[PDB]
């Protein structure tokens, strides 16, 4: 895990560090159920705002391919039905 | 301990003492053992100190 390149990223920006206090309990000591449904809630919300945030310009676009196909999906039709190929 | 006398001890025990309440029990609680960890990180120090008990 030493001579690897985020170990040496790690040693030249951060510093010694200093300070730090991390408590940790056995897994036999937490419920799986735990923060089951608060966290399953709430992770839903956020993905439900995120992705109609970033889905709009795709619908947009869709949209607009959408009437095109339709034009042309009609137009063919036309030029189908009336021995015009 | 050392060179007392039980007799006078007893006395002065009994003179002093003798009037404090016989108040509740010790409580009788149930401590519950978590296994786990507690981990400080220094870097800067010249040895490190690891316990480990059960
Ligand atoms: C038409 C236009 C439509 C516009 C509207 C829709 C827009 C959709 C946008 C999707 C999006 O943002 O994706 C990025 C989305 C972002 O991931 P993320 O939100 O960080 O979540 C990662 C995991 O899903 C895991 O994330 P997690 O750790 O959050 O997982 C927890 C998550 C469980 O995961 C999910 O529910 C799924 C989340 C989306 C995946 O739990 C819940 O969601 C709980 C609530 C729902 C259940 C109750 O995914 C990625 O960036 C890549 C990983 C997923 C694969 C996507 C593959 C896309 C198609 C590739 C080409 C396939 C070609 C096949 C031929």
């Amino acid at each position: 895990e030493g001579h690897s390149a985020y170990v040496a990223l790690e040693q030249r920006v951060n510093t010694r560090q200093k300070g730090i206090i991390q408590r940790h309990l056995s897994p036999y000591d937490v419920d799986i159920r735990g923060n089951g449904f608060r966290q399953i809630y709430r992770l839903g919300m956020q993905k439900i705002r995120y992705f109609g945030l970033i889905g709009t310009p795709c619908l947009l676009v869709a949209g607009a391919y959408r009437g095109i196909w339709v034009f042309c999906e009609r137009l063919e039709d036309e030029r189908y039905w009336s021995n015009a190929l | 301990s050392g060179a007392v006398d039980h007799g006078q001890l007893c006395d002065l025990a009994s003179k002093y003492f003798g009037a404090l309440p016989t108040g509740q029990p010790k409580p009788s609680g149930f401590t519950r053992f978590l296994g786990g960890d507690k981990r400080e990180t220094n870097q800067l120090n010249p040895l490190t100190h690891v316990a480990v008990a059960f």
